[PDB]
């Protein structure tokens, strides 16, 4: 029995163009623990992405926070790409400044 | 502080 | 007010790719303060919060020794579980452990925890009496019999009532600046038309600690539980947490909706509406 990840893409602080910020991708509710997470800038993989230490919730499902420093603009599009054994194909969630 | 011994199943 | 210390172990086998990985993390409330990872270049219990850094070398060496010992035991337990469930040695499996103590304002033990899972399902758990066990299946019953024979529960009770509470109290004093500070949510309501006759009202809560929070929408003073989209509380990366709740409302009826926010950091619950 396996559980597919929930995915949220968001910024640490309220986004304003030109201001330094943190781009977050939070994956949770999944099992087993193996998971592949990329942060994308205009469709391409961001290189310096860190993540939290593996932990889990009371229902034993795992969660992880992937994050990177970034400066939002009007042009630049950001997303989180996630693969998991429960997923036949990687799942892409776009950053929506109001989500 | 962690518990000091783990138990065998 | 009330506080908790929690440790979370994950032991994951990986046939053909070396010995099972062992990861341990420790929390006080919603603040991680230590980690151990057997896959690190130099595995050791390491600090993850400022207030734990003051612990001396005997703390860090002792905890490192313990985690390496625990890692070996849980690698053994993974082999044992294969036998108990008649499973092949070809698959990857996971043992999880969570244990710790809850204390009240006076620092007295409220209750202890010591629970185990195998492949994400309940395996065995120490009951609230800290003296008996609940086993989830006939495999765990074997473990229960072993642990009853060796009187494991008494040793866990001793830890949970003693060192767990004692060290939690120590951490709370050493980290009082942050562990005993509630940051209230910064809140606002956003409004976005979906169509000519419907709009989304989204109630935001940002920058709050601890993670525990209640966000609710009411329509004419009645809870809209079933029609509210509620995202999981999420970490901002700066200790604080975020959450929102959204409802879809008929255009022109926005002022019939109120967002209600409850958080430890708030002197009284907040009521917010959209402000055009």
């Amino acid at each position: 029995i396996q559980r597919t990840p929930k995915i949220q893409v968001y910024s640490r602080h309220p986004a304003e163009n030109g201001k330094s910020n943190f781009l977050n991708c939070y994956v949770s509710g999944f099992h087993p623990s193996d998971i592949e997470v990329d942060l994308l800038k205009n469709g391409e993989r961001i290189e310096k992405v860190e993540h939290s230490d593996l932990s889990f919730s009371k229902d034993w499902s795992f969660y992880l926070l992937y994050y990177t420093e970034f400066t939002p603009t009007e042009k630049d599009e950001y997303a989180c790409r996630v693969n998991h054994v429960t997923l036949s194909q990687p799942k892409i969630v776009k950053w929506d400044r109001d989500m | 502080l962690t518990v000091q011994v783990a138990r065998v199943w | 007010g009330s506080h908790s210390m929690r440790y979370f172990y994950t032991a994951m086998s990986r046939p053909g790719r070396g010995e099972p990985r062992f990861i341990a993390v420790g929390y006080v409330d919603d603040t991680q303060f230590v980690r151990f990872d057997s896959d690190a270049a130099s595995p050791r219990m390491a600090p993850r919060a400022p207030w734990i850094e003051q612990e001396g070398p005997e703390y860090w060496d002792g905890e490192t020794r313990n985690m390496k010992a625990s890692a070996q035991t849980y690698r053994e337990n993974l082999r044992i579980a294969l036998r108990y469930y008649n499973q092949s040695e070809a698959g990857s499996h996971i043992i999880q452990v969570m244990y710790g103590c809850d204390v009240g304002p006076d620092g007295r033990l409220l209750r202890g925890h010591n629970q185990y899972a195998y492949d994400g399902k309940d395996y065995i758990a120490l009951n609230e009496d800290l003296s008996s066990w609940t086993a989830a299946d006939t495999a765990a019953q074997i473990t229960q019999r072993k642990w009853e024979a060796a009187r494991v529960a008494e040793q866990l009770r001793a830890y949970l009532e003693g060192l767990c509470v004692e060290w939690l109290r120590r951490y709370l004093e050493n980290g009082k600046e942050t562990l005993q500070r509630a940051d209230p949510p910064k809140t606002h309501v956003t409004h976005h038309p979906i169509s000519d006759h419907e709009a989304t009202l989204r109630c935001w809560a940002l920058g709050f600690y601890p993670a525990e929070i209640t966000l609710t929408w009411q329509r004419d003073g009645e809870d809209q539980t079933q029609d509210t989209e509620l995202v999981e509380t999420r970490p901002a990366g700066d200790r604080t947490f975020q959450k929102w709740a959204a409802v879809v409302v008929p255009s022109g009826e926005e002022q019939r909706y109120t967002c209600h926010v409850q958080h430890e950091g708030l002197p009284k619950p907040l009521t917010l509406r959209w402000e055009p």
